[PDB]
RNA sequence: UGCCUGGCGGCCGUAGCGCGGUGGUCCCACCUGACCCCAUGCCGAACUCAGAAGUGAAACGCCGUAGCGCCGAUGGUAGUGUGGGGUCUCCCCAUGCGAGAGUAGGGAACUGCCAGGCA
RNA sequence: GUUUAUUAAAAACACAGCACUGUGCAAACACGAAAGUGGACGUAUACGGUGUGACGCCUGCCCGGUGCCGGAAGGUUAAUUGAUGGGGUUAGCGCAAGCGAAGCUCUUGAUCGAAGCCCCGGUAAACGGCGGCCGUAAUAACGGUCCUAAGGUAGCGAAAUUCCUUGUCGGGUAAGUUCCGACCUGCACGAAUGGCGUAAUGAUGGCCAGGCUGUCUCCACCCGAGACUCAGUGAAAUUGAACUCGCUGUGAAGAUGCAGUGUACCCGCGGCAAGACGGAAAGACCCCGUGAACCUUUACUAUAGCUUGACACUGAACAUAUGUUCUAACGUUGACCCGUAAUCCGGGUUGCGGACAGUGUCUGGUGGGUAGUUUGACUGGGGCGGUCUCCUCCUAAAGAGUAACGGAGGAGCACGAAGGUUGGCUAAUCCUGGUCGGACAUCAGGAGGUUAGUGCAAUGGCAUAAGCCAGCUUGACUGCGAGCGUGACGGCGCGAGCAGGUGCGAAAGCAGGUCAUAGUGAUCCGGUGGUUCUGAAUGGAAGGGCCAUCGCUCAACGGAUAAAAGGUACUCCGGGGAUAACAGGCUGAUACCGCCCAAGAGUUCAUAUCGACGGCGGUGUUUGGCACCUCGAUGUCGGCUCAUCACAUCCUGGGGCUGAAGUAGGUCCCAAGGGUAUGGCUGUUCGCCAUUUAAAGUGGUACGCGAGCUGG
RNA sequence: AGGACCGAACCGACUAAUGUUGAAAAAUUAGCGGAUGACUUGUGGCUGGGGGUGAAAGGCCAAUCAAACCGGGAGAUAGCUGGUUCUCCCCGAAAGCUAUUUAGGUAGCGCCUCGUGAAUUCAUCUCCGGGGGUAGAGCACUGUUUCGGCAAGGGGGUCAUCCCGACUUACCAACCCGAUGCAAACUGCGAAUACCGGAGAAUGUUAUCACGGGAGACACACGGCGGGUGCUAACGUCCGUC
RNA sequence: UUUUGUAUAAUGGGUCAGCGACUUAUAUUCUGUAGCAAGGUUAACCGAAUAGGGGAGCCGAAGGGAAACCGAGUCUUAACU
RNA sequence: CCAUAGGUUAAUGAGGCGAACCGGGGGAACUGAAACAUCUAAGUACCCCGAGGAAAAGAAAUCAACCGAGAUUCCCCCAG
RNA sequence: GCGGGGUGGAGCAGCCGGUAGCUCGUCGGGCAACCCGAAGGUCGUCGGUUCAAAUCCGGCCCCCGCAACCA
């Protein structure tokens, strides 16, 4: 629906991503989380990014 | 001639899989059903969905326990 | 998906006419020019463009973009229509001559 | 060993409400103070700490009491599996199972572990 | 005048006349890959196309849609040209990572680019259109008002047009659904898909009268050819086999063949056709086929033709890509000479056009002129309507599952908190008291105990809360998965536990999304990031692979194609009584006819005669239901002829009661022996009307009767 | 003079009857239209199939025309109809679920058959362990319904008179209480059956499960029982079990 | 024959005789049988050769993975109890 | 005007038929896809031209893979 | 038989869960034209859902576009 999808994109620079969803109308606030990345194998920040 | 009814979901095969007194391997799923109409008592776990599965082998058993008279469903280790 | 409006339909949400019946007679008489000659009821108004309009004595010239199907009060009619500075120099204009003349 | 009190349970209304009475040595409760450990989307009400002046008022426990809740026969009734039948929208018969409601009645719980005060 | 040779001769076609439009001649248009030919050995007073159809009076308003004509101010836009950017490769530089010149090469595509389209005007004897609503003199003149491009002028009008309709009134007739004349309430006339008249003409349609008559009441007789008999010759369709009766019932439901019963010696000949669902034609109507044909169009996809531009055939100067001039390509369906005995053809001279025209390749537009195709399924026949996937409840018969065009509601999401964890808290409703404040605001207490709440339908859950509040946080983690549920399969679902790492908690522990169940899309084809896994001689790269991930209202939701609407009565083929229309069959809702109780009408009295509010039956008679027989055939309405049966009786016959004085009635009971109209209108059954009679019965019999007649 | 008039030859074909296995695959008889013209006719030529011609009917094109005839692709295709030929022995269905441009076809499963392997694998009965929320029953709940008691409050308005205390109704009355019903989408109760599991004896030609070869079938009908729809109508239609 | 069901008044046959419908080629799986047996077997072709030669080939003995690669193991994942 | 075209004669060859095979110039639809357009049927049927007893092809501007083969055609595998 | 509508005196958005407004008609005031202010609905009627219906659902009445066709 209203809500589009985004890439959570790893910050280790190693390329691995996540996707997820929001609606940009009410957050139009960045989305940042720590969420596990297998290839570097550490809890790192990951921010979104453009689908 | 138009009517508005016709309209019907799929039957989700509730009820209770494995009855009273039935040898159960670890993990096997005793009863699925919407909401906990039967509740988790020993060696059995509930998921997500509500279902009921024995967390290890044995003879599986209903019984009625607590204030509110509820059942509950146990694994008798054997 | 624009909804088209009709000439007369625009100048009875202008409230210049008391009728839209009014109107179309003006512009069948020819008095109603549109960018300054004679123009058949059926035209279409279009934002930016010329509405050379003669009603009663004095001309008015707007080129106003917002068109409305609904007739408004007065108060939203002076922004319905635009009514650029040089058809207010013009529109006074007229009012000093009839006033001369009366 | 007997009485009483606190905690943890078994069982989940025969065990719960109402009404009356009773208890402070110990235990519990209320209670005194709170700058501080701690907390109020305000309040030391709750939570929390520091104590033991007073009391059993409230709560709590214990005893009694059917105004309720609750439990509940025997008999009949309803229903129904199998077979047979009729006047076949419904019944009946043999046999097996046999309710629900209602009636007589029961009923003011019983009980395990540990700790404490009294004899 | 012409026409469906062989069911349609006409209101149809044509017609002279009228108008619009194209065409300047190498005309337009047509046949033709082209050369050529018709147009025409014609030249706008001619030829082509289109519409109306002599003649008389006229042809009103509308240019928004579609078409046609015209325009340039602007935007979009093909082929072609290839600036800039990115990438691949490597002589080199660096120690390695990596950087990287020239060349070659993959890719995006700046600038140039005509028509068309968007846009602006004109055109209706171009295709076309000429509307709503409200009030107003019972109607609604008239006005108001919405919309449109603008709302029907003249004329005509229940008509070849009018459903209600046999419209209202008058003539004709005794009686006139037709006819003739007026009215206007034109469902739904209307001016060259022409309106209104009109003399004449019509194997034209409707009606009326004189005369005429076997059309008819009602048939009679006669003359001839068959039919019948004798002799000679000598077919046909059809045919499972027949020792080939009626009735009532039964039965794939209309029986010569079954059950019961009645009748019947065997066999011809002449006649009538009720039956053998009789013979003829694998139903023409209806439905089905992922059948066919031909036709239509703003269905899809192409394409002939028309049309635009670039390049080529294709050149030169001069002036400012445009213009002027030129001759040498090219054209000449101009003249003249020759091959030549020649209106073809070729060559030469000359003239006129002249780099235009025309043709080839490429390219945009237009393109039912032509071609291949599509145009779903369920369906108490088909069509129209509705539905097509997912979730909740009931039908669902106490495991699961379970259909209907059964009964009821929702979904195609939401959320970085509405998730995780830790700690804490408990609702609705009512009563009492309290400022505005009241029925319902917040405050206090009491009763009550989940009747509240759940992000969204319903069900099942929920106090240990899954409900409400706060702090910290990202477990809405990565890889796996013992076992199990559910599906034909694809798949969907639940899951303790293990490893790495994280959040909350002092710890025990919980966390792999949300109280659960809906919030969805296979495969193919591609896109993006990572990973040498592969790399068509080798080294790289392109592509492919693995992992993550994006693009379908593919909603006909297991999705046929990237891409698709209709007509057929001009029809056709394979099939079905698997499925409709007539008839039969089953049922009897409705229809008709009886009966029950008795409020009331009947001056009083319920029942002489009616009988409300309700109830119970009979027949199979109308309207309907089912689809059981027949679709390798069961002919349908009405009339004519001929009838047969039932009795629920129209007349005649007998009788009870009466609100029966008599006559004449009302009702009911018994009775089926006999009887039971002629006409006008209309295709009529029916029905209205006129005139009779004792009466002009109600029904069945394939709504009797077409191998008996007709055919409105 | 006349696309003039009446009317034979000649051309045509309006009406009726006959004929309809004819005299005739479109005629005969009696009537009928044109008959100096857009007439009719003899002989020869041209137009060839998505083509001709057509005073226009989809008419004609060799008795055939919404695309002729002949030969070829060709044995087109046909989810459709029909037919499928000797004998005996053993076994023996289905007309259901799912999906389908799918509904009269086909595919997987279900059912049949042949072979291989396998456990007391399977069926009945007795006993034992189970959950249920249907028949029935009930009205605490969700709804619905009748009567009565008190009566918050209100309606016609007022004694009181600011009120309280209550005054009769044209009166209406919420909740609560007492009594009586009704429910597929009500349930504080709740069977008989059926179903799952366990143990045991008897009987049964392994009757059960798995793998493989071969299918057929996916149009069902009636009757009993429980039901929706229908009218508790249908030899009606759609389910469950026998 | 088609059907839920036909004495059916549903379909076909007037009768007799003759003809008339699951075949043929190749390739794959299964069953039976026969040869050989961790081996089996040739095709074309040579050959007068139903012999013999011809072993080019196909099948399985080794699987896993997309693939490099590894191999009684492999793949998944950094790694698996 | 030379000349060319043109005309007459002469010598040589051609012309037409024939079953299949061969080469070349053109070239369908039915059909399968369970519809149909990309595709298939299929460069098949058919039409035309040409030649021979055979025709076509034919002596690498071919393959291969850092080792090598040595024109063309046909048969069997590669291989569904 | 299927869908739409039913809103001041008329025409109208809205509206479609969140306290009813605009033009004309009437009056009055500014000033034929034009500007300002005010009365003016109770949302066709009856019920249901909701904290609350102009709004959302069930039935009822009227009017509008359609179809009631092949035999």
């Amino acid at each position: 629906g209203i809500r589009e999808k985004i890439k959570l994109v790893s910050s280790a620079g190693t390329g691995h991503f996540y996707t997820t969803t929001k609606n940009k109308r009410t957050k139009p606030e960045k989305l940042e989380l720590k969420k596990f990345d297998p290839v570097v194998r550490q809890h790192v920040i990951y921010k979104e990014a453009k689908i | 001639g138009s009517t508005r009814n016709g309209r019907d979901s799929e039957a989700k095969r509730l009820g209770v899989k494995r009855f009273g007194g039935e040898s159960v391997l670890a993990g096997s799923i005793i009863v699925r059903q919407r909401g906990t109409k039967f509740h988790a008592g020993a060696n059995v776990g509930c998921g997500r969905d509500h279902t009921l599965f024995a967390k290890a082998d044995g003879k599986v058993k209903f019984e009625v326990k607590g204030p509110k008279n509820r059942k509950f469903i146990s694994i008798e280790a054997e | 998906p624009a909804v088209e409006v009709r000439l007369d339909k625009w100048l009875w949400a202008a409230r210049f006419y008391k009728t839209r019946a009014l109107a179309r007679e003006m512009i069948e008489g020819g008095k109603v020019h549109y960018n300054g000659q004679r123009s058949k009821p059926s035209k279409i108004v279009e934002l930016n463009a010329t509405l050379t309009l003669r009603q009663g004595n004095d001309e008015r010239t707007v080129i106003v973009k917002a068109i409305t199907e609904q007739r408004r009060p007065a108060s939203e009619a002076a922004l319905l229509y635009e009514e650029t500075a040089e058809s207010v120099e013009k529109r006074e204009k007229m009012a000093l001559a009839r006033k001369l003349n009366a």
